[PDB]
């Protein structure tokens, strides 16, 4: 398909690497008993070796000439061949949960900075304010958009210092 | 002063008298997205679309998925209609969305102009003619001159009556398309199916029962 | 609030019930007359309710008790459930059609007089013929009430009218329960039930069936 | 006023009294400005008058056996030639458009050049049966009138057409012939439920 590779349920390479695998689990497992721990344990990493290679498959992913799966990056391919889950998906997951983690940052220092002492407050985390604002993090992209069209979202380059050029 | 948690502190910027006076108001703002009263405002008209268009696709889901549970109509899931009404159609799905979107981006622009400036689409000699009942009320998101031919709006004794029973029932609408959602993803059968099949046992077939809405049981 | 009669005697009424509306006996436990607007336009659809639903049962037990004796007609034997699929001399839809036009007049001119007492009392065609100025919504007369009944006691017989209003909305509500529970006319259920009531009961027929 | 569309209820104060066919018809606030009934009133003075045209044409057609409105310009759809009367014409559909084009730019460029004039006269008018003022008022009521009703019955030959097939002459005798059984309660498209 894309970028001459083939697909992780029709390369033989992939095959061959899950039955590589396989066989050398067995192969340690071909030393113990047949009811005991480490047999019990290579059993359970051998079911979860054949899960992921089947989940890997069904899930549409493409193989190269190695047999590893290859992520597309490109939105476009992504969006046209069924690739967003491997990199647009995850994009914007983690953009959420980092503007997630940023903004609830940025809200307790402007909301400790008005204090007595907020240096206090930044060794010492004030764990309601903190579990509060973590709370009302959720609305973070909307509440940033406002933040960005009223114009409080950055501060004057009068009221920042810079050095002497 | 109804409230949508007993005890709970309703926030200060749902108390002001300008936010009172928006229908539905029960305090409920968690998160505080609110606070900003411009925000406030076109989160407004954001809500009052969406219980619109909600309250229309429930009823264009639900009417005719009932009529059809019985002898009136034999209208197809509103999961399926699509892919039944483009087979015997004259355009395909593309050509038709094109349109559409020409259409409601026409009507979706001259809104969002009125949302930035108030009346300002009654400027004369700009719309041939009908510009003088394109200035909506007094009200952000209640226009009146073609839209409200019956003219039920002009009593203001059940005026605050009448915006309490749209967003409401809007409110009901979202979440009911919400669940159309929800359910075709968890059953793989119409809403009217769904409600049958737990008539006739709700002890048995439920949520918990889907083996999808608690994968821990 | 008052010597008023009522549905629960020693019970506090509500105070917007003052006897004024026609078989005011202060029942509403859900407070749905609260509104004095709300209230006014209930009163309007209880009547409009309760009449035809007194023309609804008396077109319902009357057919089937003439068709219980030798009186004859085309239509007999067929239930008021079964009346929509019978052969007449116009189509279901043709019937529909004029009578969705017919009643559209007529309920555009009462919803007139409604919003407007005495708006709507002037014959369009006619100019001469017209309706006495003293009257109010819901309450015509004049050509409506040719025998001039409502010359004499209007306040008992509004109550009658309510009366006998509710009860025939009772009924047809009955008609619609007993015709999808027993699945037969009304007048049958009532004869099964003369045959032996302790035997036939809800709770019997209904166990029966669970 | 001409007279009251709904019996008790009050006509509007945007609506002049002298105004040709007032009946005090004007939920929608259409023509609250000055600026737009001006615009209006024309524009339903010309209506009325296109539509008297069409629904005469389109029942002179019908009644002389030259088939219905809905057939007229089938003839370059699938290749023919047009006739009037009976009598053929050379003109394709491609000379019909410009010249159409030409002639109708002209003639409404020219009446929109004066200002938006709703009663001209003069050469529009050469009998003369408006030359007095006092009578002018009644015969501009009879012309809206007729308008209007032209313009509902166009309306309504579009939407017979589109519930039946047939043209306005034959469902006007197939409705004579059977009224109960023929009507728009039975086309299968106006009532979904019968």
């Amino acid at each position: 398909d894309i970028a001459g590779l083939t697909p992780c349920s029709e390369s033989k390479a992939y095959a061959k690497l899950e039955k590589k695998e396989l066989k050398t689990l067995e192969k340690r497992l071909k030393q113990y008993e047949a009811d005991s721990a480490p047999a019990v344990a290579l059993k359970a990493t051998m079911e979860r070796t054949k899960a992921r290679f089947a989940n890997y498959a069904k899930a549409g992913l493409l193989c190269g000439n190695d047999g590893l799966p290859h992520l597309i990056a490109d939105p476009g391919l992504a969006l046209k061949y069924g690739h967003a889950g491997e990199v647009f998906i995850p994009t914007f997951g983690f953009l959420y949960v980092a503007g997630y983690i940023g903004y609830v940052g940025r809200q307790y220092l402007i909301a400790v900075k008005g204090e007595a002492k907020p240096t206090d407050k930044e060794i010492i985390i004030d764990v309601p304010l903190a579990t509060k604002l973590a709370w009302q993090g959720a609305g973070w992209p909307l509440a940033a958009v406002q933040e960005l069209q009223r114009g409080t979202l950055l501060e004057k380059e009068e009221n920042i210092t810079v050095s002497p050029r | 002063r109804q409230s949508w948690l007993p005890g709970s502190q309703i926030p200060a910027h749902l108390d002001t008298p300008a936010a009172q006076a928006l229908a539905g108001n029960f305090g409920f703002d968690p998160l505080g997205l609110g606070k900003d009263p411009v925000a406030l405002r076109w989160y407004q008209q954001a809500e009052l679309i969406h219980c619109r268009t909600a309250m229309a696709g429930v009823a264009g889901i639900l009417i005719p998925g009932l009529l059809t549970k019985a002898g009136a109509l034999n209208v197809p899931e509103w999961y399926d209609a699509g892919k039944v009404a483009i087979e015997n159609s004259f355009a395909p799905w593309g050509s038709l969305l094109a349109v559409q979107l020409f259409l409601c981006g026409f009507v979706e622009a001259k809104r969002w102009q009125d949302i930035r400036k108030p009346g300002s689409q009654g400027e004369p000699g700009s719309f041939l003619g009908f510009e003088a009942s394109l200035k909506g009320t007094s009200e952000l998101g209640y226009p009146g001159g073609p839209f409200d031919p019956l003219g039920l709006s002009k009593e203001a004794d059940k005026w605050a009556d009448w915006k309490l029973k749209e967003v409401k029932n809007g409110r009901l609408a979202m979440l009911a398309f919400l669940g159309f959602v929800a359910q075709k993803y968890a059953t793989g059968a119409g809403p009217v199916d769904n409600l049958a099949a737990h008539l006739k046992d709700p002890w048995h077939v439920n949520y918990a029962t889907n083996g999808v809405s608690l994968p821990f049981l | 609030d008052a010597a008023l009669p009522s549905w629960m005697p020693g019970a506090d009424l509500p105070g917007y019930l003052n006897g004024t509306l026609p078989g005011d006996f202060g029942f509403d436990p859900l407070y749905l007359g609260q509104d004095p607007v709300k209230l006014k336009w209930y009163a309007q659809a209880e009547l409009m309710n309760a009449r035809f639903a007194m023309l609804a049962v008396a077109g319902i037990l009357v057919p089937e008790l003439l068709s219980n004796i030798g009186f004859s007609w085309p239509g007999a034997g067929v239930a008021w459930y079964d009346a929509g699929k019978f052969e007449y001399f116009a189509p279901a839809s043709s019937l529909f059609g004029v009578q969705m036009l017919l009643f559209a007049w007529v309920e555009i001119r009462r919803y007139q007089d409604f919003v407007k007492p005495g708006s709507a009392n002037q014959d369009p065609i006619f100019t001469n013929n017209k309706l006495p100025d003293g009257n109010e919504p819901g309450y015509p007369g004049g050509i409506f009430d040719p025998f001039g009944w409502s010359k004499g006691d209007i306040k008992s017989l509004k109550l009658k009218e309510i009366k006998n209003g509710r009860l025939a909305m009772l009924a047809f509500a009955g008609f619609i329960g007993q015709a999808y529970t027993t699945g037969t006319t009304p007048l049958k259920n009532l004869s099964t039930h003369l045959a032996d009531p302790w035997s036939t009961t809800v709770w019997q027929n209904d166990l029966a069936r669970l | 006023k001409a007279g009251n569309w709904l019996p008790g209820s009050d006509a509007p104060a945007w609506l002049p009294d002298d105004l040709p066919g007032n009946y005090g018809f004007d939920p929608l606030s259409l023509g609250k400005e000055p600026a737009s009934l001006k615009r209006f009133t024309e524009s339903e003075v010309i209506h009325g008058r296109w539509a008297m045209l069409g629904v005469a044409g389109s029942l002179a057609v019908e009644l002389l056996g030259y088939g219905n409105w809905y057939d007229a310009p089938l003839w370059a759809v699938n290749g023919g030639k047009a006739t009037w009367f009976g009598i053929e014409v050379p003109f394709d559909l491609n000379a019909l458009l410009a010249f159409e084009f030409v002639a109708m730019a002209a003639a409404e460029g020219q009446r929109g050049d004066a200002g938006g004039v709703v009663y001209p006269g003069g050469a529009f008018d050469p009998l003369g049966f408006a030359k007095d003022s006092s009578k002018s008022g009644e015969l501009k009521l009879k012309e809206i009138k007729n308008g209007r009703l032209a313009m509902v019955a166009f309306l309504g030959f579009v939407a017979q057409h589109a519930a039946t097939g047939k043209g306005p002459i034959a469902a006007l005798g197939e409705h004579l012939a059977n009224p109960w059984g023929a009507n728009f309660a039975t086309n299968g498209i106006s009532v979904p439920f019968f």
